[PDB]
């Protein structure tokens, strides 16, 4: 109730600092809390905003509306506001808060809000009936299956799915507690990530080649002559990284840095390159800013960019629009990659199905030095377009070929860099195996005993998702089926019972997370989560600048940080261990007396490279130590750019702002490594639903649902906009399906079947389409191929279907906007 | 005391049969700091007001940082220059595309059968740049 | 002495007309850093020429005269340089002797300006 | 050809991490050259940052080339060698003392965008040196 | 600014008493053509220090304001450099604020001594 007003913050509210929970880019907060029955005044010095409300604020002047707002009710019983806004002063985004950020206050916990459905303790599935159960009884249940499997099966038996990424359900303290537990204490090697089916990287072929992914600063897209985005929707997928950096560059507003950075170097008018088949979005956008006369759409055929890279390299090497100095010097394997990469413009073109004029456009752009003499600086941005792409290895491979020929890494307005997803935090002990290993397909064929998702959700986001939920609810319902012959059973004689199931097929499964989520159609048991503002929480961004959001409310009933579930677990297994006898056991679980999450950051981040550590991977290195909560309180949110170069009182943390200023790579020589790029057309597992089937099935972001709606489920707005996830279809397409916006389709193949609302879209090209991704209604992976590259990244972005009618949902025309997403 | 409610003003916008179809009117409303748009869409919409139910009024502040939106008519749109925010006319302010957490505010029209007068008595949603939509 | 200090080619550019005679002469102005110069290459100076081989006659109107070192009321110091323009219809690129030490006889504390009123 | 020498651009600090009147070591140009950075608190001619503030200053004496000390209290570099004392507040002015220069000025560049204090050249030749850049 | 021109090895070196007070601090002052430098090298300079890396305190005495270029009679330019005597008994070589700056204090055409009497 009460739409037209708000509650200012008094003058003296409390104010603490929140990294925004969602994207990558992570923007700068403020949470104001207050008690409820307190206000601040209209008068900009009695209110904690500093702004004046006696009269129309100007444009720019505040971010803030009623879903930036809302009342907690804590532990104690007592009801404060809360005020998430973003802060004019971090450099991040300078003020700008995107609509996902813009709704964490609305997505805290409170009792009758959004949040009203968060996990509050353990959820137990007790063989036909979802109850309550004690921390304890969990514990006892868990650790007792986990004990029981190392015990008779080792480590093999026990599988997690769990978050490696940063920010709300991930985190320094989070990615240490878990990997400590999975990976030192538990020691299991069937473990995959939240994004892929394996312990991988998105990253293989530029680590491999000397050049970490995040390689520069946001500054760097300030002082770019030329920006390619590369299978990446910045404006919606990385909104105030675009808005905030990128936008002020095509304007015109940072040219007077360049001019004072580089006195005697010609800055043009800046540039942007879009590769990606689709015309976003963010292709729009720099259109109508820049003009179209400084905007190239490379809009190249579906997993073809291996193509378009190995078209460029040999373009600007028979130019000769490289820098043979950085070359000789600084790399090694060059000339062989010339020889395997070899592709005319023609070949090029004919593959690609861009024309020739614009291949040739976009290396004159990009490569072909100034009037002044040097090379452009072009920055070279990379996401999922080509992560999730034709086969992710060779692509990298090409691409940075590229780069590394023109010395776009290492000087200022360049680098190749991914965007990124979530925010960074890692820090994990060396994965304990000696193979990747395609955990969906061990469970689809009956391997494992327990699987637990730790927050994350594959019944959504899982590549051939389909037949992972077809194969896990059929195992579950095996363990569901034993465990309702029991009564009266002891929590140990039920570890037997659940233990036997799994033996003839059964998988007990456990999911921690925030919320039930569809993970719940199978879960047998749920564990409450804490995500940050309930907790301390570090976390890095696509430039690594680390920050620490402060805990400012509690968590629902008995929620846990994840790095304290992780705790909890361990002290639990060390205990039956000791119990049973067995000290050497009991041993592997010690170093988990945690009492707060500082404590996990102490353990694993600070203690990176430090004498008498163990092997710990650390994207803070071995100047980790350098950091800790209270110095991050005083660097604001701006933190530091990882890694920490010194600390001293007076300085506080002076970071890092570019890697490879000095032409010294992460390889064994110290040089960038060239890698041959072979164009083998399209894997042959999609390959074959392209020649079966119709239409393209591309998929991704949207601007306004974070991920798996996890969220955005419970928001009113949210679902009256996306009640069901939508297909982007050509109105040519539609008229001859007789389709159109808020028509529901199935979308198929031999992968699997789904759902969607027809979504008429003008720019979609005929026989492509754009699907949601991960959304709670209508699920886009089930018709995802099971196909990897050589280190199992799947080409989520690589599958064609056939699309049928259902028909037409009348409330869906009534209430959503079938309007042009496209500004112009 | 006592009141939960803000003080509204009661402001004639015009009679409704001047409206052109898809041709904007401009006011202010709850005062000359907050401007406003009239349009008849020119087909029935939920809420609409006049004898063919298809008069709707906004606040043109963008709800996301407080510039004036414009007016497509081709779209029947509300799209602001900031950060390409753009709302549907025709949905109650929905958000088609952008980075505002809040529908575009709707103005409040009765409209009179007896004299055909449009008067604006409310808002719907909170005006950008203000505690409250009365200051 | 025998070398000047080139304009960076990003150096900041004003207009100005002669200080003296009726004629009105056409000048730039040159205005960049003490610790920052222009490349000999024609593209890496403001003066767009080539400094990497002898001028020929009429190619440029530069000596030590039209330039000095200014020290502002921020205390920074700054390189000028004060040049006649070739595309004004006045002159044609010309400077007098007069109006070809504009820059000595701009304020300095050290130089021809030095006893200016304060 | 060049008239200017070749200073290198090092980072000393972000601008937000200086508390006022609280001095920053750091050696520019290279690892020889003690140098401090404050933030006086108050604007001054020439000073950089959000507040217009925040100087720099070789440490060594211009006389004969002991280190001199930042007091906190006057805001001055006092060098122990002959009592010179020099006014972090003017630009380096000798206040007192028997040099003949006044303390060079480290130049920072500030960028609002970073929040950046990069050191980037000297205003004044350093005590003991034929070049600032050796 | 920022550099010295060195004095060469073979620079001339004359005595000369401090202009100033009483104490009568001695003084060298070296003079060379203006086209010549000393190199860095202790046994390359007139000085005997070592320019090569930084010097410690209390090793020289040497600023700006201790060098000139004077313009002779004979229209030739020669660097001078004004500088205390270290193994002078009196001032051991000490230099004050006021004879330190004798050196800018000799007449030359366009500095300090510009207003001298002709
Ligand atoms: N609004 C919002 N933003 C988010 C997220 C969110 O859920 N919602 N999620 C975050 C996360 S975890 C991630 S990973 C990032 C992802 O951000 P992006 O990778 O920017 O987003 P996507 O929509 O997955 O894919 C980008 C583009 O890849 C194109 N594409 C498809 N196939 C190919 C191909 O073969 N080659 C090329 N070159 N392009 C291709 C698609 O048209 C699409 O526009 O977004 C992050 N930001
Ligand atoms: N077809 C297709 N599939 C894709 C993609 C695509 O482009 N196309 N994108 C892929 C990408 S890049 C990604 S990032 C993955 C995403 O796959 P997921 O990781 O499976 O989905 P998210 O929504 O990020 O999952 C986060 C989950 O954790 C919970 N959570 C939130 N905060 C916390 C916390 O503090 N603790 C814990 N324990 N849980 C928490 C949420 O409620 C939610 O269930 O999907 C991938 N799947
Ligand atoms: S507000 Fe949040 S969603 Fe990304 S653009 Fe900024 S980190
Ligand atoms: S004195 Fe006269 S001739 Fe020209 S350069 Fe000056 S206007
Ligand atoms: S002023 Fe006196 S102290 Fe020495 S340098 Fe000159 S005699
Ligand atoms: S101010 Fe309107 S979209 Fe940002
Ligand atoms: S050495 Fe500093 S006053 Fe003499
Ligand atoms: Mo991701
Ligand atoms: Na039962
Ligand atoms: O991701």
């Amino acid at each position: 109730a009460a739409n037209d007003r708000i509650t200012l913050p008094p003058a003296n509210a409390q104010r603490t600092n929140m990294t925004c929970h969602f994207c990558i880019v992570g923007c700068g907060y403020h949470v104001y809390k207050w008690p409820e029955l307190q206000e601040g005044g209209r008068a900009p010095e009695q209110n904690a905003l500093g702004l004046d409300f006696r009269k129309q604020l100007p444009p720019l002047a505040v971010t803030l509306t009623p879903a930036m707002t809302n009342v907690v009710t804590e532990h104690n019983g007592r009801r404060y506001n809360i005020m998430v806004v973003p802060d004019k002063a971090c450099v991040v985004n300078s003020g700008l808060s995107s609509t996902r950020g813009g709704k964490m206050a609305s997505y805290m916990y409170t009792p009758t809000g959004d949040g009203k459905q968060r996990l509050k303790a353990p959820r137990l599935y007790a063989a036909d009936q979802w109850v309550d159960t004690t921390w304890d009884h969990a514990m006892a249940l868990y650790a007792g299956l986990i004990k029981k499997t190392l015990d008779k099966d080792g480590p093999q038996g026990v599988f997690f799915s769990c978050f490696d990424h940063g920010g709300a359900g991930g985190g320094f303290e989070n990615t240490w507690g878990t990997g400590k537990l999975m990976f030192s204490a538990i020691q299991t090697p069937m473990v995959r990530i939240h994004n892929r089916p394996a312990y991988n990287s998105e990253c293989h072929a530029t680590r491999e080649m000397g050049i970490g992914e995040l390689n520069n600063a946001y500054e760097d897209a300030q002082l770019a002559d030329v920006i390619w985005s590369i299978g990446n929707n910045p404006y919606e997928s990385q909104t105030n990284y675009f808005l905030n950096h990128w936008l002020p560059n095509l304007q015109g507003a940072t040219t007077s840095k360049k001019k004072e950075r580089f006195p005697n170097e010609n800055f043009p008018q800046a540039r942007i390159i879009f590769v990606d088949p689709r015309e976003t979005p963010s292709v729009a956008i720099a259109r109508h800013v820049a003009g179209n006369d400084r905007v190239l759409h490379l809009a190249i055929e579906p997993g073809t960019d291996t193509a378009l890279f190995n078209g460029l390299f040999t373009y600007v090497v028979e130019q000769g629009w490289i820098d043979k100095p950085f070359i000789e010097a600084h790399t090694k394997g060059f000339d062989d990659a010339v020889k395997t990469n070899r592709l005319s413009l023609d070949e090029c073109s004919n593959i690609t199905g861009v024309p020739v004029d614009m291949l040739k456009r976009a290396a004159e752009w990009s490569y072909k030095p100034k009037a002044s003499g040097q090379a452009p600086r072009t920055m070279h941005a990379y996401e999922k377009g080509i992560i999730w792409g034709n086969d992710n290895y060779v692509i990298q491979s090409a691409l940075l070929d590229l780069v590394i020929a023109t010395h776009n890494v290492g000087r200022r307005g360049t680098g190749c860099v991914r965007m990124g997803g979530h925010q960074e935090g890692y820090t994990r002990p060396p994965y304990p195996g000696d193979k990747k290993i395609y955990i969906d397909q061990e469970l689809i064929k009956g391997k494992g005993r327990i699987m637990t998702w730790w927050g994350c959700n594959n019944f959504q986001t899982s590549n051939n998702a389909q037949a992972l939920r077809e194969a896990i609810l059929q195992r579950s319902a095996i363990v569901k089926q034993a465990m309702q012959k029991a009564r009266g059973a002891t929590t140990e004689e039920m570890v037997d019972v659940i233990y036997e199931a799994t033996q003839n097929g059964g998988l007990f499964v456990t999911s921690i997370n925030l919320y039930p989520t569809k993970l719940a159609e199978a879960a047998h048991l749920m564990l409450p989560a804490a995500h940050p503002g309930e907790m301390n929480l570090t976390s890095m961004n696509g430039e690594r600048r680390i920050r620490l959001s402060e805990k400012f409310m509690d968590p629902p009933g008995t929620a846990m940080a994840d790095c304290l579930i992780a705790a909890r677990i361990a002290n639990a297994l060390r205990d039956m261990y000791q119990k049973d006898g067995k000290a050497e056991m009991a041993a592997q679980f010690e170093g988990f007396d945690w009492k707060t999450e500082e404590d996990a950051f102490n353990d694993g981040f600070r203690r990176a490279g430090q004498p008498g550590a163990p092997a710990i991977d650390s994207q803070g290195g071995s100047t980790g130590h350098l950091v800790t909560y209270d110095r991050l309180r005083k660097s604001g949110n701006n933190g530091v750019q990882l890694p920490v170069v010194s600390w001293d009182e007076s300085k506080g943390l002076v970071g890092t702002e570019m890697l490879y200023t000095e032409g010294k790579f992460d390889t064994d020589d110290g040089k960038a490594h060239f890698k041959p790029a072979p164009w083998n057309g399209l894997p042959a597992t999609v390959q074959q639903q392209k020649d079966k089937y119709r239409f393209w099935l591309n998929n991704g972001r949207n601007n306004e649902v974070w991920q798996t709606a996890y969220h955005d489920q419970y928001n009113s707005l949210m679902q009256e906009r996306y009640p069901m996830a939508y297909i982007e279809m050509n109105p040519d397409d539609c008229k001859q399906l007789d389709v159109t916006g808020g028509d529901i389709v199935e979308v198929y193949n031999d992968f699997g079947s789904t759902f969607a609302m027809v979504y008429p879209v003008a720019e979609i090209k005929r026989g492509q389409t754009f699907m949601l991704f991960g959304y709670v209604n209508g699920i886009q992976g089930d018709v995802t191929t099971d196909w990897t590259d050589r280190n199992i990244i799947p080409y989520y972005k690589g599958t064609w279907g056939d699309i049928r009618k259902v028909g037409s949902m009348e409330e869906f025309k009534r209430t959503v906007s079938f309007k042009s997403r496209r500004f112009a | 005391a006592g009141r939960t409610t803000l003080q509204y003003p009661a402001t004639q916008v015009s009679v409704a049969k001047n409206l052109k179809a898809n041709e904007p009117v401009s006011f202010t409303y709850p005062d000359t700091s907050s401007p406003c748009v009239a349009v008849k869409l020119g087909s029935p919409v939920p809420g609409g007001v006049g004898p063919n139910n298809d008069i709707v009024a906004y606040s043109v502040l963008c709800t996301h940082m407080g510039f004036p939106t414009s007016y497509d008519k081709s779209s029947k749109t509300f799209k602001c220059p900031g950060h390409f925010t753009e709302f549907d006319a025709e949905k109650a302010g929905q958000m088609i595309c952008g980075q505002a957490t809040e529908n575009l505010p709707r103005v409040l029209l009765r409209y009179d059968e007896a004299s055909d007068a449009l008067t604006a008595v409310g808002v719907d949603g909170l005006i950008y740049g203000r505690q409250a939509n009365v200051i | 002495n025998d070398r000047i200090t080139l304009p960076p080619a990003n150096a900041q550019r004003t207009n100005m007309t002669c200080h003296f005679c009726i004629v009105g002469c056409g000048y730039h102005v040159y205005k960049w850093p003490e610790l920052q110069e222009g490349g000999r290459a024609p593209e890496q100076n403001a003066l767009g020429l080539d400094f990497r081989k002898q001028l020929p006659p009429l190619a440029v109107t530069l000596t030590p005269a039209m330039t000095n070192v200014v020290t502002e009321h921020n205390g920074r110091r700054y390189n000028i340089m004060v040049v006649p323009d070739k595309a004004c219809v006045v002159n044609s690129g010309l400077s007098s002797t007069r109006g070809g030490k504009m820059a000595s006889y701009m304020y300095t504390p050290t130089g021809d300006g030095k006893q200016r009123l304060k």
